[PDB]
């Protein structure tokens, strides 16, 4: 038996429902948004959403759909589950407690029944009468409502029509009557029944079948003045009450199929439309008295890609998308000289559909890094994804443009900095910062009209400001300046430093050094470099006398972080570093050991050094990358020990844990500077600065996981990281048109160089393809290489092969024509990226689509469409063929680890094959004969294999202990109810064994890890306790949920534990564990779970 | 509490201070700044919405010094010797420029330009101009190649002319894509005939 802990390390994010109402008061109006399993609820603020409650479904959220039954004061909630878990939910607000209670549910699964194509449909009666569900082909579940049921017990009525395409309740009926659009030979028609929940069967509809457009798929019940529906096809919106019949063909929507649309009115006057290419349309129902004069659409704009959009208030419209980031946009009532109404407002980060994904360790740390291809045709995108640190913001203040920050204890007893400088372009503005209070009060001895390079609290009571033209030594008590030195040619300090004894400022090409003595400023050094001063560090660190005994330094035209020793001026060693970029910043600080510093270059490189106390020599030179932006380095005292900040586009903070370096990404857009303050107010606080505004708060020890984002505006396919290269190959695909022309400028066609595929092998709207070599520091297109015509890059991998030393992209295509159902052609591509350009180093046309590469073992492993076949990389630098295996329907997913090779089928579903080297060729070890689809496949051991169906299950497989010695065992089996596209080994992260990370279409990203027996039984036993506690939404069993599930086959749960399920132990109250823990003690589990949270 | 600030005098000093600076760089003319003093103005006194017009101004600026450029390469002679060691030269001259102007504009690039792919790079809008003024669409063009398939080919027979200046012109070329659009072939042709020559000859 396998033993399996399954978690999720991001919930999902692609939107697959939403639906406005007042849901969680009679007053509220509510956003409550099917995120796959997860239920989000909001109140509609006039700005924004407010979060209020987010629940787990123990289903994916098939329907989701708010209704009023007569004398209920507010909205009840009916949600129907992909396995078929009907409920009616139910909000209770009891003071801060909150509760979503069932106030029914049931499971309406018929035994048998084809799922119907267009898919679960379930409908409310609009005077809440009943629930119409169409779950099957030729069926019409129907789940009374007056009958006050508990149970949801429903009745079919049986559908005479096989092929019904969508379904809606119309409206100012006396009996439920439903519309639905159907597809028979003779083309679609519309059609209407009257539902007798007496008779329980239909009756002749109002107005009957007529003939409507071939590609008619959306109907639109028209609220009670109008009545009637409005049928939405590809070329045609037509509009049905019985006699009347308005018809319009708007040219602007044959462009694109209009998917999703809400009714913007209650009369039904106006609707949104959203299409599959983001376009927003309004259609206008213009009222005659009252009748339906005519019929408008007019496009709005362009949004995301909507699956279901709601419009809320006040021009406000929800556009949730699966393919893209969710969008809170406005609808202005005039265009924006753009010809579009629609201007965003705010996006949800939506990881789209995960289609592939890398595990980087970028910026050289210890910490694994996602980059996913996520989205699709016009919001496809690069997401890079990592654990990171965050605090709260507790004082803001909104000043434009700040370039400085320091603490300063203007209060002379305490040691606390009850003071904030700032320097903004030529003058220092201060803060009182009063208890929490801010607003800016002076300090005498500091002056309002120069910049300020530095200010600070110094010894003999003193403090000090540096500015662009001379220094400034206040005595803190008695009154202002008795200390002020000056350049003797008055030229303005171009680079400053200072300590709390001494400083050191430099004037253009030469150096100043001035210390401090009690009412005086007494100057002592200089020198004569050879080109300016880009940067300086004179702290004392581990002083123990009273000054610094050191000092670094970064010149121009000779980039080098050199250093002095202090007293001298003298070269104790001088380090190039390369690159016309001259360092903005550089520290040195102690980090548990000795002295380290850390000098930057101005796009994000960052070397850090051991430093000696009496050579100061540099060694140890090692690089790492961290932003664009030039960066700025001040430390902040922690509890425990200096903690290094780095001010740029990603502000990171800098740290080692047990003596190796670690390099945290902080989960704020930017900042510009930071300044330790420990106010009374405020303890060990941070204080960090950004273009517009001063944040101020504190470190926060959970994680937060960072997603940035790379807009492609085309959809990526794959992704793979050449590490000797510093760049990220990625397979991307954008849709032209007509010879063609590109739709909007893609990251494709917005390279700095590019090149197209000539090749000798092979001689509406269009796919072309192209391989993205991106940076990944920049993460900007370095080079994009378009493939053959009619070609689709649908496999890459990025390797060295055979001998040879270069490492090379390798993409393996098809010639897809429509003329055919899988292709015939197609070729593997060996590019290579250097100096910036990709060079086609090899090619070989193969007969068929190259679904899958691995590299294996220095060769070349890849699976044209049936087959299975290994190359090696010939001196003469070409792939030729050394085995080959056939007994695959199609060899769709290929893994690997070490002689052995795991094929996932398209419905085989496994293959464990193993490349015997002693002879060459091929052997079928194991098989699965079950017939699964598979989505992804990985090797968690030597004799495990996770797998995933297209049923949302995941099973692991293993090769068991004669010719039953060829199967497969399935030993693991899980319903995870996302779709897998990805498996990859690595963690997020700096008790289990192994770490898989996984990527799906929803968003999800899981992690599958291996448990030992004795953890596994010991959380198996907790998870019968919390499912015996712990209560679900709509009154789901969790073995039921987790049950694997498919069309013809059922089985429990087993070698698989929900993560998510024990990781909720910890948030329920002590009483309730005890019921968990009745027969060891509580606070044992507890850091058990808090163990196995350490893992994502 | 903390009376705003006037910002009047920062933004009009500056343009003037922008079109110095890219002239002092330009023909290296001499700087008092020691240029940090300069990249902490370009940090300073550029700010949102700053930066685009900023660019129109930079750029203007140094694309008339790489128009001024132009007219010693507008020519008559015929040295490969000699003209393609002017090219040469210049193309340093170009690359310290632009390179030090990088180091003051760098700010742009880790703001608008490095943190927002709208534009040619510094790099890229350098490049564009020095190719298109003076090695594409001009004499110099078709005179270069000639010259350096002299310079090879009397290479291709014996002496060794300049290793430097071969692999110069041809770092010119190949980053111009006047390596790898239609100039390959000049090299190629010569190569096929004149080594066709060599092979049936000594056959």
């Amino acid at each position: 038996m396998s033993y399996n802990y399954v978690v999720t390390a991001q919930k999902p994010t692609a939107v697959n429902g939403c639906v406005t109402g007042h849901f969680t008061s009679a007053e509220d109006l509510n956003l409550l948004i099917a995120k796959n399993t997860r239920l989000e609820i909001y109140v509609v603020t006039a700005e924004g959403l407010r979060p209020v409650k987010e629940v787990g479904m123990y289903g994916k959220i098939a329907v989701m759909e708010l209704f009023r039954p007569k004398g209920e004061s507010k909205d009840l909630l009916f949600i129907l589950t992909a396995k078929y878990n009907a409920c009616i939910l139910e909000y209770k607000q009891s003071g801060e407690s909150i509760d979503i209670i069932t106030r029914a549910h049931g499971n309406v699964q018929d035994r048998i029944g084809r799922p119907s194509e267009t898919g679960i449909i379930g409908i409310i009666d609009p005077e809440c009468r009943m629930i119409g569900l169409r779950l099957y082909d030729g069926l019409f579940k129907v789940i009374p409502l007056d009958r006050d049921n508990k149970e949801l017990k429903a009745f079919n009525i049986r559908l005479e029509e096989l092929h019904v395409i969508d379904v809606k309740f119309l409206y100012g009926c006396q009996a439920p009557t439903i519309c639905f659009v159907y597809q028979d030979p003779q083309g679609r028609h519309v059609k209407t029944y009257e539902v007798s929940l007496r008779e329980k069967e239909f009756n002749k509809g109002p107005w009957k079948q007529e003939n409507v457009e071939a590609e008619a798929s959306m109907v639109i019940a028209v609220p009670e003045p109008f009545g009637g529906a409005i049928i939405i096809g590809q070329e045609s919106i037509t509009y049905h009450n019985g006699d009347k019949y308005l018809a319009i063909a708007p040219p602007i929507i044959k462009q694109s199929t209009i998917v999703c649309h809400n009714r913007v009115d209650p009369n039904g006057s106006r609707y949104l439309l959203g299409d599959m290419e983001g376009r927003l349309f309004m259609l206008l129902l213009e009222k005659e008295e009252v009748t339906l004069k005519d019929l408008r659409v007019e496009l709005l704009g362009e949004t995301s890609i909507a699956e279901c959009l709601t419009y809320l208030d006040n021009g406000v419209v929800f556009v949730g998308s699966r393919l893209g980031d969710s969008q809170l946009v406005k609808l202005n009532v005039d265009s924006n000289e753009q010809g579009s109404y629609v201007v965003a407002m705010e996006t949800f980060t939506n990881l789209g559909p995960i289609v592939d994904m890398c595990v980087v360790d970028l910026e050289r740390q210890g910490q694994g890094q996602l980059v996913t291809c996520s989205g699709a045709f016009k919001e496809g995108s690069l997401r890079i994804i990592r654990n990171g640190i965050g605090i709260h913001e507790h004082a803001s203040i909104d000043l434009p443009g700040i370039k400085g920050l320091w603490p300063l204890r203007s209060d002379p007893n305490r040691e606390t900095d009850d003071t904030l400088v700032l320097s903004f372009v030529g003058q220092t503005r201060v803060l009182m910062l009063n208890g929490e209070e801010v607003e800016e009060t002076e300090l005498m001895g500091f002056v309002d009209d120069q910049q300020t390079f530095f200010c600070g609290n110094v010894a003999h009571q003193q403090l000090i400001q540096i500015t662009s033209a001379s220094v400034r030594l206040v005595s803190q008590e008695p009154k202002a300046l008795v200390s002020e030195w000056k350049e003797p040619q008055a030229k303005n300090i171009s680079v400053a430093s200072c300590n709390s004894s001494q400083v050191v400022v430099a004037v253009g090409r030469a150096l100043y050094y001035l210390q401090i003595h009690p009412q005086e400023l007494r100057q002592i050094s200089h020198t004569e470099m050879e080109h300016e001063v880009a940067c300086l560090d004179i702290t004392p660190l581990g002083d123990s006398n009273g000054l610094s005994p050191l000092c670094a330094i970064g010149l121009w035209t000779d980039i080098s972080a050199r250093i002095l020793k202090l007293p001298s001026f003298e070269l104790l060693h001088k380090e190039m570093l390369g690159g016309e970029i001259i360092p903005r910043s550089i520290l040195m600080t102690t980090f548990e050991s000795s002295h380290y510093l850390l000098c930057a270059l101005g796009d994000g490189a960052l070397f850090y050094f051991g430093l000696n106390i009496e050579t100061g020599l540099l060694s140890d030179r090692k690089k790492v990358t961290l932003g664009t932006q030039p960066t700025v380095l001040r430390t902040f005292r922690s509890l425990s020990t200096t903690n290094v900040f780095a001010c740029s586009d990603r502000p990171t903070v800098i740290y080692s844990s047990n003596h190796k370096l670690v390099f945290s990404n902080v989960n704020l857009k930017e900042v510009n500077y930071m300044c330790p303050l420990n106010s009374d107010g405020y303890p060990d606080s941070l204080a960090l600065a950004n273009n517009s505004t001063l944040t101020i708060g504190t470190i926060d020890e959970i994680q937060k996981l960072h997603i940035r984002t790379v807009p492609l505006y085309e959809s990526p396919r794959k992704i793979c990281y050449q590490e000797v290269s510093q760049c990220f190959g990625v397979l991307s695909s954008r849709i032209e048109v007509q010879g063609t022309t590109a739709l909007r400028p893609s990251a494709s066609t917005q390279a700095l160089s590019s090149s197209v595929s000539s090749s000798k092998l092979f001689s509406e709207e269009v796919e072309v393809h192209n391989l993205l070599i991106i940076d990944q520091h920049t993460f900007e297109v370095l080079h994009a290489h378009q493939f053959l015509q009619n070609e689709y890059a649908l496999s890459l991998v990025s390797c060295k092969l055979g001998k040879d030393p270069n490492t090379y992209f390798i993409v393996g295509t098809a010639m897809v024509y429509p003329e055919e159902a899988e292709p015939k052609q197609g070729r593997i591509v060996v590019f290579q990226y250097s100096d910036g350009k990709l060079q086609t180093v090899a090619e070989k046309e193969v007969k068929g689509a190259v679904y899958s590469m691995v590299e294996f073992n220095g060769k070349l492993l890849a699976s044209i469409n049936s087959t299975v076949r290994l190359y090696e990389w010939t001196t003469e630098k070409e792939l030729r063929t050394e085995c080959n295996h056939y007994n695959n329907i199609m060899a769709l997913y290929l893994k690997t680890k070490g002689d052995f090779i795991l094929v996932g089928d398209l419905m085989r579903s496994v293959l464990l094959l193993a490349y015997k080297p002693m002879e060459g060729n091929f052997e079928e070890i194991a098989r699965d004969f079950n017939p699964n689809w598979m989505s992804a496949v990985e090797i968690l051991d030597d004799d495990n294999f996770l797998g995933a169906e297209n049923a949302f299950n995941l099973f692991v497989c293993q090769k068991d202990s004669d010719e039953e010695r060829q199967h497969l065992q399935e030993v693991g089996l899980f319903h995870l109810g996302e779709f897998v596209n990805v498996f990859c080994h690595g963690s997020l992260v700096m008790p289990t064994q192994g770490s898989v990370l996984f990527g799906t279409v929803n968003g999800m990203i899981g992690l599958v890890t291996s448990l030992s027996e004795s953890w596994y039984n010991l959380l198996l036993d907790m998870q019968n306790r919390l499912n015996k506690v712990i209560k679900s939404v709509g009154k789901i069993e969790h073995s039921f949920w987790r049950s694997f599930h498919t069309e013809r086959k059922t089985e429990p749960a087993t070698g698989f534990i929900d993560g998510d399920l024990i990781e909720s132990f910890l948030d329920i109250s002590r009483p309730k564990m005890q019921e968990v823990v009745a027969n060891a003690t509580a606070d044992d589990l507890i850091k058990v779970v808090e163990e196995l949270t350490r893992i994502h | 509490r903390d009376r705003p600030r006037l910002p009047d005098n920062y933004t009009q000093d500056t343009w003037r201070k922008l079109h110095e600076a890219v002239r002092a760089v330009q023909s290296s003319t001499s700087i008092r700044y020691n240029l940090e003093e300069l990249y902490q103005a370009v940090e300073n006194l550029c700010s949102h919405k700053v930066s685009p017009m900023l660019y129109k101004q930079l750029r203007q600026a140094c694309e008339d010094h790489v128009q001024a450029q132009i007219l010693p390469f507008r020519e008559d002679s015929l040295d490969s010797v000699l003209f393609l060691k002017k090219i040469n030269t210049c193309w340093q001259d170009h690359c310290r420029q632009m390179i030090m102007i990088r180091s003051i504009f760098l700010f742009l690039d880790r703001t608008y330009v490095l943190q927002n792919s709208t534009l040619p790079s510094i790099w890229d809008m350098g490049l564009e101009l020095f190719r298109t003024h003076i090695i594409s669409d001009k004499m110099v063009q078709s005179k270069t190649i000639d010259g350096i398939l002299l310079l090879i080919e009397r290479e291709r027979s014996g002496e060794a002319v300049d290793r430097s200046l071969l692999r110069s012109l041809l770092g010119m070329l190949s980053d111009l894509q006047v390596y790898k659009d239609s100039f390959e072939l000049k090299f190629l042709e010569e190569t096929n005939c004149l080594y066709a020559a060599e092979g049936q000859r000594l056959m």
